[PDB]
C-alpha cells in the first residue's frame, strides 16, 4: 500500500520516547530502595 | 512494513501482559 | 461577474472581457483553496493535494 | 478509446424514444394499449432492421396491428447493446420505484 | 429407483448429472423425416484448468490445476433445444433455454483467485455428416457464448459502474484522470468458448446418452480492468433426446 | 391549505362529467383504501409489480381509461391489465373475486366510490410524492 | 531476491509453499505440514516453549 | 433532532472513523463497565455485619470500618482477570480518570470537525481503490454508505441550499 | 457543450460528451486550472491551508 | 538527493537505542 | 560454447545452435550475477540493482 514514508518513524518515536521515559523513572525508583 | 509495525505493537502488548500479571508488585496486607 | 458585466457593457467581446480577468482573482474563486476541505491527517502543502497550479 | 457504451447510447434516438432492440420492456407503459400484451411480443422478436418490421410478427391481429401504426412514430431502431440485452435486462433491468 | 428431494438435499447429489448404466452401449437411430429435440442437457464438470503466463519468449505455458472454492454450485442443467437433421446427415444441438451458465472461482497456486462463467449459452453443437445413428463413438463440437461475468448494473467497490453509478474515481477528486480510465470505463466483454461432447454411452430404448466433455473459454475480465485468462473445463455431461 | 371543495372534484367518467366528493367520502376512501390496498399500493405504488402505479397520468394511459370514478369501479369489479386484454380476477382483488380475496366480501358500492375517490384525490394532495416511491418520502 | 533462510529450507528437502507452489517451479502440490510456513511455524512455537521454560529455570 | 446530529456527523464527517471519538467511546464504555463492576464487586465482598437477608440495614455511615473486604475483591479479580485494585484511592480516582478523559478527547475531535478538519479518508486504501476494482474492505463499504447519506438527506436537511437531486443522480445500489 | 473564455482555453469549444463532462466534474470546484501533480507526487485530495492549520491548533 | 529512505529510521534508532541505554544505568546509579 | 560447437557439428545454423542454449544457463554466463560485483552498502536483493531479469 502507498502509505506515509515517515509514518514509521513518526510511529517508531511515538512508542520509544514516552517508554523510555518510563523506564527511566522505573529502574532509578527500584536502586533508592 | 505497515504489518510489521501494527503486529509489532500488538506482540508488545501482549508480552506486557504477561509481565503485569505474572511480575506485578505483590499486594501485602497492612 | 462585476468586472466581466462591466467589460461587456463598455462593449468587449467575451474573450475580451474574460481574458482581462487575473488569474490571481480566479485562483481564489476555487474550492481548492477553501480552508474547510482538508482533512485531520493529510498532511504537508496544499500543492500536494490538487497539484502545483500552473494556470487558469 | 475507452467508452462508457450506454453513455453513447443516450446520444442516439435510444435516448428519446422506445428503442425496439434496446429499452427494457417497461417503457412500454408509456403509450396506451401496449404493455403487456404487445410489448411482450415485441421483445420477444426483437431485433429489427426497421420500425416497420414490428407490424410483420406472426400472430398479431388486425387490431395490434392498428395499435403498432399508431405508435410507430414513438419506435425506433438502434444496433444491439450487448450491454442493454443481456442479463435479461430487458425483462428486469433492476430498476422499480 | 427414482429418489426424492428429502433424499437428495444437503448430499451434493443436486449437483451431478445423471449417469447412464455401463451397459449402455446401444445406438439411437435417427429418421430425418422426423424431428428431435435435447430434452435435457446435463454437464457437470470435474476438473478446471487455467492457462499460465510464461512471460518469457517462445515457451507458452500449459494449463495448471486449480482448487474449486465455490462448493457444489458448478453444473449447468436443464438445457433443451432443437436437434436438427441438415442436408448431409450431420446433426445440429441449437441451444433454446435451461440453466446454462454457473459462476465459478477457482484458486491457482500462489493464491490467485481465478472467477469464470462456465456456460454454454447459445451453444450451437454438431456432428460429423451421416451420422442416422447415435453411437458411443458420436462427437459434438460446438461453440457457444462468454457473456461478461458481471452483468452491467455491478457497481464495483467505489461505486462505478456501466449502466449505473459513478463515473470517475470520486476519492481522488483531483487526481489526473488519464491512469484510471481502465478502471473508470467499464466494459461488457462478449466472447466465444469452444466444446466437444463425446458420446460414450446410449440407451437405445430411452434416448438417453452420457459421455465426456471438454470446453475452452476465457475467464472474467471485471468489466475490462484486467486480462483474462485462458480455462480449460472438463467433465461429463448426460442428455435425453425425444422426438420432437 | 384546505381540503376545497375543487380539490374534492374528480372526473366521473370519460365524458368529462365530474363530481365533488365530500370529506366525509375522501376520509371514508381513505379508510377504505388502507383496509383492502394499502397492503400492496401504501403511497401509490404497486408492491408486487412497481412498473404499474396508481398515478392519475398512468391511470389515464390504461385501456379502459381508469382516471375517473366510473373506470376505476369497473376495476375494482372486473380488473384487467393495462391493456384490458385479459381478466386479472383470480390474482387482483375484485368483487368478482371476492370469494378468494375475503376483504372485498363486505364492500358496498357506495364503498367503490369512496376508494376511487381517494386515489383520484390524492396525487393533487401529495404531488409526485404519490406513486413516486421512497425517492419522495 | 535477497532470500536468506529460504535456501536452507530448501538445501535439507522443505521445497513446497501452502499455497501450492514448490521453488522447483511444479505447480499442484502437496508438501504436508513441513512447508516453508509449516518450519516457520514451527520454530514460532518452539521460541515460544522455550520461553517458558526460561521464566521458570 | 439529535439522532439527525448522529446520523449527519456520519454521513458528512465519517465522525465514527475519528481517534478522538473513539478514545470518547472507549472512555464512556469504560466508565460504564467500571461503574458497574465496582458497584457488583462491593456488593459481593459486604462483610456480614447484621443478621438480616437485607444486607443494607447492616451499615452505619458514622463506622470506621470499611463496609466490604478489599482483600478478597484483590484475591477475586487478581484469580479471574489476573491483575486487581489494590489501592482504594486510586481505584477511584481512576474512575474519575476515565470517563472525565473520553469525554475531553470526543470534544477536541469535534473542534476539529468544526473546520471539517475530518479523519475521514484513508490515503492508501483509496489510492488502491482506484487503481483495483476488485480491493474492498469494509472502509470502502462504510463510504458508500456515506455517499448515500449525504445525497438522500441533503435536499431536506439543508433547504436553504435549494438542492434538486432528479432521480437519475442519487446514488442507488441494486433494485433497492 | 463546453466554450472556454480566457486562460489557457481561452476561444477553445468541445462537444464530446467525455470532455464536455470532464470539465463540468472539475466546475463544481468553481474556476478550472492546470496542475502539476508529478513535482510533489501529489495524490489529488484536498487538504487544508495555514489558516486551517493555525485555527485548529 | 535520491538517499534510501530507511537511512533516517537507522540513523534514528542508531542514536537511541544505546543512548537510552546508558542514560537508564547512569540514572539508576545516581539515585542509590 | 561446448554446446554451440556440438549442435554446429550436428549440421544446424548459427540460429539453431545458439536457440537451444537454455536461458538458465546464459543467465549464468552474466556478471551481474558474479557474487564478487557487489558494494557494502549497496543494500537489498541483486533485482534491486540490475533489475528483474525478464528475457535472454
Ligand atoms: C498463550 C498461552 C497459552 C499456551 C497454550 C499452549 C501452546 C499452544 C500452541 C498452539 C499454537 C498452534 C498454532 C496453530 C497454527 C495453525 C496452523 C494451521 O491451521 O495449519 C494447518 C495446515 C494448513 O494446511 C494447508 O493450508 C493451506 C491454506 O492455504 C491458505 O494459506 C496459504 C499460506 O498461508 C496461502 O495463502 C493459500 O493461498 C491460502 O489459501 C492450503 O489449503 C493447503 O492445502 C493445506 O495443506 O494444515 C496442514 O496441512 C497441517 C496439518 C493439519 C492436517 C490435518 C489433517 C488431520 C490431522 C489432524 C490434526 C488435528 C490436530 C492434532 C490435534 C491434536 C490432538 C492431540
Ligand atoms: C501551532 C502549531 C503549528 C501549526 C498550526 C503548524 C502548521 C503547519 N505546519 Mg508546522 N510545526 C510545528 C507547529 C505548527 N505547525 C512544530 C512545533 C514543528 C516542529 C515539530 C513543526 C514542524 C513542521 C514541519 C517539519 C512541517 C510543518 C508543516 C506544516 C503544515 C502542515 C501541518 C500538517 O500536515 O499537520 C498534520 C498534523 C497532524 C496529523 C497532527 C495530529 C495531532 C496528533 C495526532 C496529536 C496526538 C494526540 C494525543 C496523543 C492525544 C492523546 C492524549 C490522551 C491519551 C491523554 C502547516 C502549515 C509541513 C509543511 O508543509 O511545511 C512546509 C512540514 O513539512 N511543520
Ligand atoms: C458505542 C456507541 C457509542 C458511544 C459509547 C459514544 C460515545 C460518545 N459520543 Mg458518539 N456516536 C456513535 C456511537 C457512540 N458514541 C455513532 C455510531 C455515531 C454516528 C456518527 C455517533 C455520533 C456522535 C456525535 C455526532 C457526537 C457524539 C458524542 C459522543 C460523546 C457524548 C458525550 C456526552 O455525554 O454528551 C452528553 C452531553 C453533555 C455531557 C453536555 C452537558 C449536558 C448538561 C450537563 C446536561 C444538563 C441537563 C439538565 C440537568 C436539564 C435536563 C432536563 C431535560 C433532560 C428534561 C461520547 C464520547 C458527542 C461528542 O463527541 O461531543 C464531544 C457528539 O457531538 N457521538
Ligand atoms: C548472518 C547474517 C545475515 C546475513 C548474511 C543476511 C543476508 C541478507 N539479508 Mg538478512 N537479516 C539478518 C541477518 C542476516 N541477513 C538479521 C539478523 C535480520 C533482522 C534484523 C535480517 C533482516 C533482513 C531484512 C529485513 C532484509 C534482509 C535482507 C538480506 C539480504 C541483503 C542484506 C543487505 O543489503 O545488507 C546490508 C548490510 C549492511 C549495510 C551491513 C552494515 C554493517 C554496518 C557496518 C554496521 C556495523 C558498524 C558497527 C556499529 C561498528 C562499531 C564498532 C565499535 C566497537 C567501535 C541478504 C541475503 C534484505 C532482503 O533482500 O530481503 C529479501 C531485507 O530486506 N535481512
Ligand atoms: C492480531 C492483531 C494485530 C490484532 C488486532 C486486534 C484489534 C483490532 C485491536 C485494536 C485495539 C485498539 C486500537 C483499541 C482501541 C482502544 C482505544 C480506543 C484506546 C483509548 C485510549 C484512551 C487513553 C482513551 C481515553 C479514555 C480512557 C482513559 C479509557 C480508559 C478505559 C479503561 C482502561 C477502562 C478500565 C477497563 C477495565 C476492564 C478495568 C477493570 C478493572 C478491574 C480489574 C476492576 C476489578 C475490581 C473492582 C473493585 O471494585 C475492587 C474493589 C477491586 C479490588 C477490583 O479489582
Ligand atoms: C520527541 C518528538 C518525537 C516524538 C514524538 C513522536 C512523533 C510524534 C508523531 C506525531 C505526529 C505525527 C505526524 C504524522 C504525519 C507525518 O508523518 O507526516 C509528516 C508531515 C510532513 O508533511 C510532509 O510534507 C512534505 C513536504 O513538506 C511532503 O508533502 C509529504 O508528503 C508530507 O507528508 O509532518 C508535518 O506536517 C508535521 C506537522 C506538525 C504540526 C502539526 C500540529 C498542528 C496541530 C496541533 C495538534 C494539537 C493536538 C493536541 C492533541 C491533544
Ligand atoms: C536495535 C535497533 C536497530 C539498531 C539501529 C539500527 C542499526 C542499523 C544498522 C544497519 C543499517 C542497515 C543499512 C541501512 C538501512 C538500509 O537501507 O537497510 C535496508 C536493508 C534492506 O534493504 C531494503 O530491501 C528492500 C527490499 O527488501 C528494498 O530493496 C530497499 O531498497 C532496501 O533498502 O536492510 C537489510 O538488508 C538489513 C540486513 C541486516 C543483516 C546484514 C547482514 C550483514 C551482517 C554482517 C555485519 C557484521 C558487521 C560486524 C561489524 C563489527
Ligand atoms: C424487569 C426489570 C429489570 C429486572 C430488575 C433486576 C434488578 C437486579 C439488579 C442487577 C445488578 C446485578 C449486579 C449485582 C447486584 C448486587 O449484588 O445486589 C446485591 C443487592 C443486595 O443484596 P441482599 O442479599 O441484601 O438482597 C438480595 C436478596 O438477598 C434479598 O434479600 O441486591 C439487591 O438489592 C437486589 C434488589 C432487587 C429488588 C428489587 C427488584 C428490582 C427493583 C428495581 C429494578 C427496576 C427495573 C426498572
Ligand atoms: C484467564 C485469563 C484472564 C484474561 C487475561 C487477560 C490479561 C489482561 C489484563 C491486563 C494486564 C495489563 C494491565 C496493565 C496495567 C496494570 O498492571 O495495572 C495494575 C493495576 C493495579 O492497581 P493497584 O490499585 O494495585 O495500584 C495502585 C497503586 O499502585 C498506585 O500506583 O491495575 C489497575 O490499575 C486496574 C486498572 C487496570 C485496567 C486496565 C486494563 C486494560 C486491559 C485491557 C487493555 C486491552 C487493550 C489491548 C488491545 C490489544
Ligand atoms: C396485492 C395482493 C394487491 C392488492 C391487495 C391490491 N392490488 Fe391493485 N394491483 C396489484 C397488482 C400486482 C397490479 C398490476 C396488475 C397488472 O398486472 O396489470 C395492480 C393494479 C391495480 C390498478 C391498475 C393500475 C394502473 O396503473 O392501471 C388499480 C387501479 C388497482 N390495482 C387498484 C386496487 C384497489 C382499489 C385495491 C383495493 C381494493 C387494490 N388494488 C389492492 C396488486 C394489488
Ligand atoms: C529500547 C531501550 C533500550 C533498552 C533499555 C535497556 C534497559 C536495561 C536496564 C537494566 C538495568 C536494571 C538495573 C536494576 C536496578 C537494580 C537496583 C540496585
Ligand atoms: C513481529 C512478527 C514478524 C512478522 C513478519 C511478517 C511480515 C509480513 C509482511 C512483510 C512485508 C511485505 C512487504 C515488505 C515491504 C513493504
Ligand atoms: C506431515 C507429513 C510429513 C510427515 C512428517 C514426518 C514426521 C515428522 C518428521 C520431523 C523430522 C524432525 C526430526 C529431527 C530429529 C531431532 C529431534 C530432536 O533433536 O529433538
Amino acid at each position: 500500500m502507498e502509505v506515509n514514508q515517515l509514518g514509521l518513524i513518526a510511529t517508531a518515536l511515538f512508542v520509544l520516547v514516552p517508554s523510555v521515559f518510563l523506564i527511566i523513572l522505573y529502574v532509578q525508583t527500584e536502586s533508592q530502595q | 512494513m505497515e504489518t510489521i509495525t501494527y503486529v509489532f505493537i500488538f506482540a508488545c502488548i501482549i508480552a506486557l501482559f504477561f509481565f503485569a500479571i505474572f511480575f506485578r508488585e505483590p499486594p501485602r496486607i497492612t | 461577474n462585476r468586472r466581466v458585466q462591466a467589460s461587456l457593457a463598455s462593449g468587449a467581446t467575451l474573450e475580451e472581457a474574460w481574458s482581462a480577468i487575473p488569474e490571481k482573482l480566479a485562483f481564489y474563486d476555487y474550492i481548492g483553496n477553501n480552508p474547510a476541505k482538508g482533512g485531520l491527517f493529510r498532511t504537508g502543502p496544499m500543492n500536494k493535494g490538487d497539484g502545483i497550479a500552473q494556470a487558469w | 478509446e475507452l467508452v462508457n457504451v450506454v453513455d453513447e447510447k443516450l446520444g442516439t434516438a435510444y435516448g428519446e424514444k422506445i428503442d425496439l432492440n434496446n429499452t427494457n420492456i417497461a417503457a412500454f407503459i408509456q403509450y396506451r394499449g401496449l404493455y403487456p400484451t404487445l410489448a411482450k411480443l415485441i421483445v420477444k422478436n426483437a431485433p429489427y432492421e426497421s420500425v416497420e418490421d414490428v407490424l410483420n410478427i406472426p400472430g398479431l391481429t388486425e387490431r395490434q396491428k392498428q395499435i403498432l401504426r399508431e405508435n410507430l412514430e414513438h419506435f425506433t431502431v438502434t444496433e444491439v447493446e450487448t450491454a442493454l440485452v443481456e442479463g435479461g435486462d430487458r425483462y428486469n433491468n433492476g430498476l422499480y420505484k | 429407483q427414482t429418489l426424492t428431494y428429502d433424499d437428495i438435499v444437503g448430499t451434493g447429489l443436486a449437483n451431478k448429472c445423471p449417469t447412464l448404466d455401463d451397459t449402455a452401449r446401444g445406438a439411437y437411430p435417427i429418421d430425418s423425416s422426423q424431428t428431435y429435440r435435447i430434452a435435457r442437457l446435463c454437464l457437470q464438470p470435474t476438473t478446471f484448468l487455467v492457462k499460465e503466463e510464461p512471460k518469457n519468449k517462445r515457451q507458452e505455458a500449459e494449463f495448471v490445476p486449480t482448487k474449486l472454492v465455490t462448493r457444489e454450485t458448478t453444473s449447468l442443467d436443464q438445457i433443451q433445444g432443437e436437434l436438427k437433421v441438415n442436408s448431409d446427415g450431420s446433426l445440429t444441438f441449437v441451444e433454446e433455454d435451461g440453466i446454462d451458465f454457473q459462476p465459478v472461482t477457482v484458486q491457482m497456486a500462489g493464491g490467485e483467485r481465478i472467477p469464470l462463467l462456465f456456460t454454454v449459452k447459445n451453444l450451437v453443437a454438431s456432428t460429423q455428416p451421416n451420422v442416422t445413428s447415435i453411437t458411443t463413438s458420436t462427437d459434438f463440437k460446438g461453440e457457444f457464448n462468454v457473456p461478461s461475468y458481471r452483468t452491467a448494473n455491478f457497481l464495483d467497490p467505489k461505486g462505478r459502474g456501466l449502466a449505473s453509478g459513478y463515473d470517475s474515481a470520486i476519492a481522488l477528486p483531483q487526481a489526473k484522470e488519464e491512469e484510471l480510465a481502465r478502471a473508470n470505463v467499464k466494459r461488457f466483454s462478449l466472447t466465444k468458448g469452444q466444446i466437444s461432447l463425446n458420446v460414450a454411452k446410449v440407451d437405445g430404448r430411452t434416448g438417453e446418452i452420457a459421455g465426456t466433455f471438454e470446453s475452452e473459454q476465457l475467464s472474467d475480465d471485471d468489466m475490462g480492468a484486467h486480462e483474462p485468462h485462458e480455462v480449460k473445463i472438463q467433465g461429463v455431461f448426460y442428455a435425453s433426446i425425444e422426438p420432437a | 391549505a384546505e381540503l376545497t371543495p375543487e380539490v374534492l372534484t374528480v372526473p366521473l367518467n370519460s365524458e368529462g362529467k365530474t363530481i365533488t366528493l365530500t370529506e366525509k367520502q375522501y376520509l371514508e376512501g381513505k379508510r377504505l383504501f388502507q383496509y383492502a390496498c394499502a397492503s400492496c399500493h401504501v403511497g401509490g405504488i404497486t408492491k408486487t409489480n412497481p412498473s404499474l402505479d396508481l398515478r392519475t397520468e398512468t391511470l389515464a394511459l390504461a385501456t379502459p381509461p381508469r382516471d375517473n370514478i366510473e373506470g376505476l369501479v369497473d376495476y375494482m369489479k372486473n380488473p384487467t391489465t393495462y391493456d384490458g386484454e385479459q381478466e386479472i380476477a383470480e390474482v387482483h382483488p375484485s368483487l368478482r373475486s371476492a370469494d378468494i380475496f375475503p376483504k372485498m366480501r363486505n364492500l358496498t358500492e357506495k364503498d367503490l366510490v369512496a376508494i376511487a375517490g381517494h386515489i383520484l384525490v390524492e396525487p393533487k394532495i401529495l404531488g409526485d410524492k404519490w406513486g413516486g416511491g421512497k425517492v419522495y418520502y | 531476491q535477497g532470500m536468506f533462510v529460504l535456501p536452507f529450507m530448501a538445501r535439507l528437502g522443505v521445497t513446497g509453499s501452502w499455497s501450492g507452489w514448490s521453488i522447483t517451479g511444479e505447480t499442484g502440490i502437496d508438501p504436508g505440514f513441513w512447508s516453508f510456513e509449516g518450519v516457520a511455524l514451527a520454530h514460532i512455537v518452539l521460541s515460544g516453549l522455550l520461553f517458558l521454560a526460561a521464566c521458570w529455570h | 433532532a439529535i439522532f439527525r446530529f448522529l446520523l449527519f456527523f456520519q454521513g458528512f464527517h465519517n465522525w465514527t472513523l475519528n481517534p478522538f471519538h473513539m478514545m470518547g467511546v472507549a472512555g464512556v464504555l469504560g466508565g460504564a463497565l467500571l461503574c458497574a463492576i465496582h458497584g457488583a464487586t462491593v456488593e459481593n465482598t459486604l462483610f456480614q455485619d447484621g443478621e438480616g437477608a437485607s444486607t443494607f440495614r447492616a451499615f452505619n455511615p458514622t463506622q470506621a470500618e470499611e463496609t466490604y473486604s478489599m482483600v478478597t475483591a484483590n484475591r477475586f479479580w487478581s484469580q479471574i482477570f489476573g491483575i486487581a485494585f489494590s489501592n482504594k484511592r486510586w481505584l477511584h480516582f481512576f474512575m474519575l480518570f476515565v470517563p472525565v478523559t473520553g469525554l475531553w478527547m470526543s470534544a477536541i475531535g469535534v473542534v476539529g470537525l468544526a473546520l471539517n478538519l475530518r479523519s475521514y479518508d484513508f490515503i492508501s486504501q483509496e489510492i488502491r481503490a482506484a487503481e483495483d476494482p476488485e480491493f474492498e474492505t469494509f472502509y470502502t463499504k462504510n463510504l458508500l454508505l456515506n455517499e448515500g447519506i449525504r445525497a438522500w438527506m441533503a435536499p431536506q436537511d439543508q433547504p436553504h441550499e435549494n438542492f434538486v437531486f432528479p432521480e437519475e443522480v442519487l446514488p442507488r445500489g441494486n433494485a433497492l | 457543450t463546453v466554450s472556454f473564455y480566457g486562460g489557457e482555453l481561452n476561444g477553445q469549444t468541445f462537444t464530446d460528451p467525455p470532455t464536455v463532462k470532464s470539465y463540468a466534474r472539475k466546475a463544481i470546484f468553481g474556476e478550472i486550472f492546470e496542475f502539476d501533480t508529478e513535482t510533489l507526487n501529489s495524490d489529488g485530495i484536498f487538504r487544508t491551508s495555514p489558516r486551517g492549520w493555525f485555527t485548529f491548533a
